């Protein structure tokens, strides 16, 4: 009933707002027409003058831009020549170093790797020896560890049986009556929700 | 996800609804049933991304409707489907084209000419006829048939391709009087 | 005389009824095109002043009496509305996740919706892939 | 209430845990000994070999460091001198550009600004007139809108009171019996809940 009662007031509000909306749109549009027309009148000023004045404006800018480009073109040629001739020398000096220093670095790299290779030869074998020594130790100790781990796991499993059988039974024997007690309170609660909220 | 508004138009009996049913539902029809307002939706993953095709079917048997002008204005891609076994549909293409121009308030919109029932031996309209007319308007033409179901999948994709180019072309133009309007990517 | 026929998810098919066509009569047309069963379906009319429940009608209800009204059919046979489907399969092309910043290789995707998410993303998103 | 029963079960698990902990730690400590001593057997040789390998490794690395260091002295140093030369050349090239083109760019800027002085400034003056007329219209329409707003405010206030009076009255007269009803629901709800959760 309350919904319909309050809705009736909302309906009247909508009606009054709609009745008022009429004049409102008329008044708003009336002023809007002054704004639109004002902008239309000013269009023969804003747009018109910007169209007429854009001629000498863009002409000046375009002309200066052309001059700028002309100057840039007249500069880019000698400057590119300088850049070319300069780069030729700059790269030449680099090449004059890339050959000797490059070959030298290559030969030095050979020695760098050679020294490492000569050192890595015994080291790699020793590393394998070390790994073998570790693997063997970890194999014997690991076997003992696993055997003991299995034993511990078996003992934990045996004690786990005390949880799977007695403890679980105790839990079951405890939960059974509790569930019944909880069901009663649950059922009675369900009634409450159908008594107060209905 | 990407959303694409697809609105199809055509004369009553061009197999407009048949193409859709045999495309999305993959079902064939027999009895003619005038369609007034139908719409199919599918979340397809074209090229990987999730694209939702919002297709809207129209009534082939109708004159002018205020409601049509409304929802047709909210469309992006338009498919000009007609039956090549009937010259009537070929002529109606112009009317439907002009109608969209006014509704969309533009002279250039993503439209694709589709010649349905092309597998039928009742070929009244020749491919060259529609293709030449389409080329002189700047629109693509694809032959199809709801009976054979060949090219239907790509036909709808072709429209999306037009839409994607339209938005790109628009950004590179700005709705101006440009003679040169050939740009892509 | 136009009747707004609405289907699950967001499908709409306004048909032309005349003379005397009941709801079952109109649904008989769609049933063959859709290829389904009206057994798990129920007819609900437009929400007429309610908090959020669809009012069920009858199969013999005349469609002419619902002119301009929106009549939607829903699956009232155990759980109504379009729910999210959990299916695991590949995609048509490698895309990005809609939940995380990565590529979607092999995750989960719905049939009714069609979202793109990973296995972890299944419960990572608190929003359903149902669009309006 | 039956928590005392469950407590015993919990105690049983804890008791058995201690019965496990004892033997477990005893053997685990022996296990740790196997591990510690075993790892030490590897670490002893490891450490000894570490020194025996790090010493020559450092020497080898030192040699490479020296090699590279001397190489950087014969490469980087000269390259730096030539880099400075190339930089000097480029600086000269830049100077010969930043001077003429520098004054030119400033000159172009002068031409741009001088243009703007007659492009933007005068246009802003025209804009002043346009904006004045625009704001004038906004003031004219604004004045009308002021009257509209005031009138609409009165029309809204009259309709507000028109509905507020009967609304508040019906709300009060509606909530009155409803609150009394709520009391009935609340009282019965509380009473029953106290019995359920007794
Ligand atoms: C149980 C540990 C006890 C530790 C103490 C006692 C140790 C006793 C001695 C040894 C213990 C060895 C334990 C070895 C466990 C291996 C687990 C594992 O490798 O499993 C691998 C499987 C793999 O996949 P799948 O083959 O299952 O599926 C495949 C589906 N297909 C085919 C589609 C392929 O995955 C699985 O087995 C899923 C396993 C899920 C286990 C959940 C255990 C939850 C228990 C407690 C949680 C809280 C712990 C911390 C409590 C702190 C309290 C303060
Ligand atoms: C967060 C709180 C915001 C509060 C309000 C102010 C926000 C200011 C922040 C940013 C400025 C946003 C300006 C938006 C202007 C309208 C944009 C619009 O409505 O787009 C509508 C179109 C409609 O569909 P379509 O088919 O035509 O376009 C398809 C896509 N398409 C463009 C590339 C072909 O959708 C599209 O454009 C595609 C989507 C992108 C559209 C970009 C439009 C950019 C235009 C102007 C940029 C701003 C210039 C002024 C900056 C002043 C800074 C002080
Ligand atoms: C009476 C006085 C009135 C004064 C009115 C002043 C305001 C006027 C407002 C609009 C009028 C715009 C008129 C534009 C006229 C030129 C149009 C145009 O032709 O222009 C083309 C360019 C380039 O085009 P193209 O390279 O394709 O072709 C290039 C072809 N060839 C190489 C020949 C170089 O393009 C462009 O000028 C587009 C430039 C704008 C791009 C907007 C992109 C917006 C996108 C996102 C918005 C993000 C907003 C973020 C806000 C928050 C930030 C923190
Ligand atoms: C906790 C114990 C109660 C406490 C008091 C009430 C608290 C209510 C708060 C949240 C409500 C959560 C449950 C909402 C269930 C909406 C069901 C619905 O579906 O309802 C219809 C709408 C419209 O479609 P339909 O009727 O054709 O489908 C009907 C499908 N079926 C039959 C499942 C009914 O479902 C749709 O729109 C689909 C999209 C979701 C629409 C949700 C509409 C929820 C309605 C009211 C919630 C907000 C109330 C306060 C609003 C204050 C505004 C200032
Ligand atoms: C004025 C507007 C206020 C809006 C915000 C209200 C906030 C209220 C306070 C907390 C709640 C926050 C989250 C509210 C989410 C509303 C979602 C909604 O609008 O749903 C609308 C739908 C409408 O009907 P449909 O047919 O479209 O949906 C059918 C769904 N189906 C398949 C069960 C039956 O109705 C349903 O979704 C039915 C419910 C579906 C989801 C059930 C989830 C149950 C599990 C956990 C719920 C936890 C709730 C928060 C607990 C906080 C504890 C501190
Ligand atoms: C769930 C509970 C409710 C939560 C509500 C809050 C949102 C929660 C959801 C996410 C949290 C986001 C927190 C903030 C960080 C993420 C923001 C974001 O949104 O992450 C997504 C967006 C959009 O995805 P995407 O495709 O860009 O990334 C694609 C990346 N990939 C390449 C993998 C696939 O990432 C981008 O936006 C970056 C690229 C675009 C950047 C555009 C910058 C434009 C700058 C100025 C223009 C301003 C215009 C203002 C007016 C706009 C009118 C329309
Ligand atoms: C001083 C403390 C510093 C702490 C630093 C470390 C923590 C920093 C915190 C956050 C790190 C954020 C890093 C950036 C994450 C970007 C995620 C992103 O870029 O995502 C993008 C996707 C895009 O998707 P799309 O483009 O395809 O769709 C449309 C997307 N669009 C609408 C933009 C239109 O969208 C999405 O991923 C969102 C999809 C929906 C996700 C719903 C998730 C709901 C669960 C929780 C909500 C949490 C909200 C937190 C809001 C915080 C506000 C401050
Ligand atoms: C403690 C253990 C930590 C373990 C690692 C945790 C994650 C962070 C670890 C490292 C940081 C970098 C991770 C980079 C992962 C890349 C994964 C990936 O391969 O993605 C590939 C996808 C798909 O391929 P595509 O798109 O490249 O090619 C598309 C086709 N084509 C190339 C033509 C381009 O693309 C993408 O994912 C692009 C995604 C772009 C947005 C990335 C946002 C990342 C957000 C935060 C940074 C990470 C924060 C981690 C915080 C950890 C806290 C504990
Ligand atoms: C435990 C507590 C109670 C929990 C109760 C259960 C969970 C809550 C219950 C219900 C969930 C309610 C979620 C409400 C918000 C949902 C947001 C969302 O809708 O989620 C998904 C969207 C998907 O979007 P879609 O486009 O794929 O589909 C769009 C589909 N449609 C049309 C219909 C929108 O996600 C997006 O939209 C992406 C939006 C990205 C927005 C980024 C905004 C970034 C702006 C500022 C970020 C500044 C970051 C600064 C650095 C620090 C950052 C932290
Ligand atoms: C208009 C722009 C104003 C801009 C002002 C300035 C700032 C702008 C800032 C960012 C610009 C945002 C621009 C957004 C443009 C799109 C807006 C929109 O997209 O407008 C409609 C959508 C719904 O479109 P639709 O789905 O048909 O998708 C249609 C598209 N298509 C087919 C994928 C899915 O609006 C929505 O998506 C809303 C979210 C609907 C979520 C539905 C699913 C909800 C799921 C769970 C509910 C959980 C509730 C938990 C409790 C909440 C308590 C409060
Ligand atoms: C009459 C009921 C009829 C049925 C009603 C059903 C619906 C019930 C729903 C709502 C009704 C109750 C509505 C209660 C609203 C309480 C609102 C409230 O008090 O907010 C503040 C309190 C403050 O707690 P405290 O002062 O302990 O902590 C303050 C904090 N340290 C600080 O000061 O910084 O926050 C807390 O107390 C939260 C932690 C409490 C810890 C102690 C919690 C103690 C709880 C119980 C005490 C033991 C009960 C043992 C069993 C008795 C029955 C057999
Ligand atoms: N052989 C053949 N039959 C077709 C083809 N296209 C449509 N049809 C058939 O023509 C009949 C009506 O199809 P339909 O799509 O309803 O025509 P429509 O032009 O869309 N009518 P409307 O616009 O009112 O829905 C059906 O039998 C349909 O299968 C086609 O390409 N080849
Ligand atoms: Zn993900
Ligand atoms: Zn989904």
């Amino acid at each position: 009933l309350k919904l319909l009662d309050n809705w009736d007031s909302v309906t009247s509000t909508f009606s009054k707002l709609r009745e008022q909306l009429g004049p409102v749109t008329q008044e708003f549009w009336d002023n809007l027409e002054k704004e639109t027309e004002g902008l239309r009148q000013e269009m023969s000023k804003d747009l018109e003058e910007v169209k007429a004045k854009v001629q000498p404006y863009l002409d000046d800018f375009q002309k200066k831009w052309q001059e700028e480009m002309e100057l840039y073109r007249q500069k880019v040629e000698p400057l590119r020549a300088e850049l070319q001739e300069g780069a030729r020398q700059k790269l030449h000096e680099l090449q004059e170093k890339l050959s000797p220093l490059g070959e030298e670095m290559r030969d030095r790299a050979r020695a760098h790797v050679d020294a490492l290779r000569t050192h890595l030869a015994p080291y790699s074998d020793e590393l394998r020896q070390r790994l073998a020594a570790r693997l063997e130790a970890l194999k014997e100790n690991g076997g003992a560890r696993l055997a003991e781990y299995h034993a511990k796991a078996t003992e934990h499993l045996s004690t786990l049986s005390e949880k799977a059988k007695p403890a679980l039974e105790d839990l079951r024997q405890g939960l059974l009556p509790v569930l019944e007690s909880f069901k009663v309170s649950f059922l009675s609660a369900l009634e409450e929700y159908t008594k107060k909220l209905n | 996800m990407t959303e694409y508004k697809l609105v199809v138009v055509g004369a009553g009996g061009v197999g407009k609804s048949a193409l859709t049913i045999q495309l999305i539902q993959n079902h064939f029809v027999d009895e003619y049933d005038p369609t007034i307002e139908d719409s199919y939706r599918k979340q397809v993953v074209i090229d990987g991304e999730t694209c939702l095709l919002d297709i809207l079917d129209t009534a082939g048997q109708e004159e002018y409707s205020a409601m049509r002008d409304q929802y047709m204005r909210t469309g992006e891609g338009f498919l000009c489907v007609f039956a090549i076994n009937n010259t009537k549909s070929f002529e109606d293409i112009h009317h439907y084209r002009e109608q969209i121009k006014r509704v969309k308030d533009s002279e250039d919109v993503p439209m694709v000419l589709v010649g349905n029932k092309c597998d039928l031996p009742s070929r009244t309209v020749d491919t060259k006829q529609a293709q030449d007319l389409a080329r002189s308007y700047g629109i693509p033409f694809i032959e199809t048939s709801a009976k054979t179901r060949q090219g239907v999948d790509d036909a709808f994709y072709t429209l999306v391709r037009e839409i994607r180019k339209h938005k790109e072309k628009m950004s590179k133009d700005g709705k101006k009087k440009k003679k040169k309007s050939k740009t892509k990517c | 005389n136009t009747i707004r026929v609405f289907l699950p998810n967001k499908q709409r098919t306004v048909v032309n009824v005349r003379n005397g066509m009941s709801l079952h009569d109109c649904l008989m047309k769609a049933l063959k095109v859709r290829g389904l069963q009206p057994e798990c379906c129920a007819v609900f009319r437009l929400l007429q002043e309610h908090k959020g429940k669809k009012a069920r009608l009858d199969w013999n209800t005349d469609a002419a009496s619902l002119i301009g009204e929106e009549l939607q059919v829903d699956f009232l046979d155990h759980v109504p509305l379009t729910t999210h489907n959990f299916a695991r399969k590949t995609f048509l092309k490698l895309a990005f996740c809609d939940i995380c910043q990565k590529f979607l290789l092999n995750g989960f995707r719905c049939q009714t919706c069609g979202y793109k998410f990973h296995e972890h993303c299944s419960t990572k998103v608190p929003t359903m892939c149902v669009d309006w």
